[PDB]
Protein backbone atom coordinates (compact mmCIF):
# COMPACT_ATOMS: atom_id res chain seq x y z
CA UNK A 1 0.00 0.00 0.00
CA UNK A 2 2.91 2.66 -0.37
CA UNK A 3 0.69 4.64 -3.03
CA UNK A 4 -2.57 4.35 -1.74
CA UNK A 5 -4.34 1.69 0.70
CA UNK A 6 -5.02 -1.30 -1.67
CA UNK A 7 -8.58 -2.07 -2.83
CA UNK A 8 -9.26 1.72 -3.00
CA UNK A 9 -13.07 2.10 -5.02
CA UNK A 10 -12.81 -1.44 -6.02
CA UNK A 11 -9.40 -0.85 -7.63
CA UNK A 12 -7.06 -4.14 -8.41
CA UNK A 13 -4.71 -4.90 -5.33
CA UNK A 14 -1.67 -5.31 -7.50
CA UNK A 15 0.19 -3.09 -9.72
CA UNK A 16 4.30 -2.16 -10.05
CA UNK A 17 5.72 0.53 -8.47
CA UNK A 18 9.10 1.97 -8.08
CA UNK A 19 10.84 1.60 -5.04
CA UNK A 20 11.10 5.42 -3.66
CA UNK A 21 10.26 8.67 -5.19
CA UNK A 22 11.07 10.91 -2.42
CA UNK A 23 14.69 11.06 -3.42
CA UNK A 24 17.10 13.27 -5.41
CA UNK A 25 20.41 15.18 -5.76
CA UNK A 26 19.18 18.60 -5.93
CA UNK A 27 22.64 19.94 -5.47
CA UNK A 28 24.01 18.31 -8.01
CA UNK A 29 21.51 19.84 -10.59
CA UNK A 30 21.24 23.32 -9.22
CA UNK A 31 17.97 23.26 -8.09
CA UNK A 32 17.05 25.41 -4.97
CA UNK A 33 15.12 22.79 -2.11
CA UNK A 34 12.21 25.03 -2.02
CA UNK A 35 11.80 23.99 -6.01
CA UNK A 36 12.91 20.60 -5.40
CA UNK A 37 9.67 19.99 -3.31
CA UNK A 38 7.20 21.67 -5.86
CA UNK A 39 8.95 19.82 -8.76
CA UNK A 40 7.28 16.59 -9.82
CA UNK A 41 8.64 13.02 -8.93
CA UNK A 42 8.79 12.15 -12.69
CA UNK A 43 11.28 14.97 -13.60
CA UNK A 44 13.37 14.15 -10.15
CA UNK A 45 13.94 10.55 -11.24
CA UNK A 46 14.13 11.35 -14.87
CA UNK A 47 17.43 14.19 -14.33
CA UNK A 48 18.97 11.49 -12.39
CA UNK A 49 18.13 8.75 -15.22
CA UNK A 50 19.25 10.90 -17.74
CA UNK A 51 22.42 11.36 -16.72
CA UNK A 52 22.98 7.60 -15.78
CA UNK A 53 22.49 7.19 -19.06
CA UNK A 54 24.88 9.56 -20.73
CA UNK A 55 27.45 8.12 -18.49
CA UNK A 56 26.44 4.26 -19.71
CA UNK A 57 27.49 4.93 -22.89
CA UNK A 58 30.73 5.87 -21.29
CA UNK A 59 30.25 9.46 -22.99
CA UNK A 60 31.08 12.69 -20.15
CA UNK A 61 28.08 14.38 -20.76
CA UNK A 62 30.49 17.68 -20.72
CA UNK A 63 31.64 16.92 -24.57
CA UNK A 64 27.60 17.26 -25.45
CA UNK A 65 27.03 20.51 -23.89
CA UNK A 66 26.51 23.08 -26.68
CA UNK A 67 25.58 20.66 -29.55
CA UNK B 1 -21.83 20.21 -20.38
CA UNK B 2 -18.78 22.34 -19.76
CA UNK B 3 -16.81 22.62 -16.65
CA UNK B 4 -17.02 25.40 -14.26
CA UNK B 5 -15.05 27.15 -11.58
CA UNK B 6 -16.29 25.04 -9.15
CA UNK B 7 -15.37 21.70 -10.28
CA UNK B 8 -12.20 22.79 -9.63
CA UNK B 9 -10.38 23.18 -5.95
CA UNK B 10 -10.36 26.20 -3.71
CA UNK B 11 -19.60 17.93 3.19
CA UNK B 12 -21.58 15.91 1.39
CA UNK B 13 -24.36 17.32 -0.31
CA UNK B 14 -27.63 14.97 -1.83
CA UNK B 15 -29.90 16.19 -4.47
CA UNK B 16 -33.57 14.82 -4.07
CA UNK B 17 -35.07 14.83 -7.28
CA UNK B 18 -38.86 13.20 -7.54
CA UNK B 19 -38.69 13.28 -11.31
CA UNK B 20 -39.83 10.41 -12.85
CA UNK B 21 -36.24 9.20 -14.81
CA UNK B 22 -34.54 10.07 -11.04
CA UNK B 23 -33.76 6.83 -9.23
CA UNK B 24 -35.31 8.22 -6.59
CA UNK B 25 -38.79 8.55 -8.17
CA UNK B 26 -39.97 6.00 -5.55
CA UNK B 27 -40.36 9.03 -2.92
CA UNK B 28 -43.47 10.37 -4.32
CA UNK B 29 -45.57 7.23 -2.77
CA UNK B 30 -44.26 8.25 0.62
CA UNK B 31 -47.78 10.84 1.16
CA UNK B 32 -48.55 11.87 4.44
CA UNK B 33 -51.90 14.31 4.77
CA UNK B 34 -51.82 14.51 0.53
CA UNK B 35 -48.14 16.25 0.96
CA UNK B 36 -44.86 14.38 0.22
CA UNK B 37 -42.26 14.17 2.82
CA UNK B 38 -38.76 12.68 2.84
CA UNK B 39 -39.39 9.24 5.24
CA UNK B 40 -37.84 9.59 8.66
CA UNK B 41 -35.95 6.75 7.48
CA UNK B 42 -34.85 8.64 4.47
CA UNK B 43 -32.36 10.80 6.18
CA UNK B 44 -30.86 7.48 7.85
CA UNK B 45 -29.69 6.24 4.01
CA UNK B 46 -28.03 9.44 3.64
CA UNK B 47 -25.91 9.42 6.84
CA UNK B 48 -25.29 5.99 6.60
CA UNK B 49 -23.79 6.16 2.95
CA UNK B 50 -22.03 9.40 3.91
CA UNK B 51 -20.41 7.97 6.69
CA UNK B 52 -19.50 4.24 4.24
CA UNK B 53 -17.58 7.20 2.22
CA UNK B 54 -16.06 8.26 4.35
CA UNK B 55 -14.85 4.88 5.31
CA UNK B 56 -13.67 4.30 2.47
CA UNK B 57 -16.35 1.22 2.42
CA UNK B 58 -19.41 0.42 0.55
CA UNK B 59 -22.79 0.55 3.05
CA UNK B 60 -23.45 -3.36 2.51
CA UNK B 61 -19.59 -3.53 4.42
Amino acid sequence: DRRWKAGLYGLPRRSGKLKDLSRFDASFFGVHPKQAHTMDPQLRLLLEVTYEAIVDGGINPDSLRGT
Amino acid sequence: DVPAAEDFPNAAIYNIDTSSESPDHYLVDHTLDGRVLFPATGYLSIVWKTLARALGLGVEQ
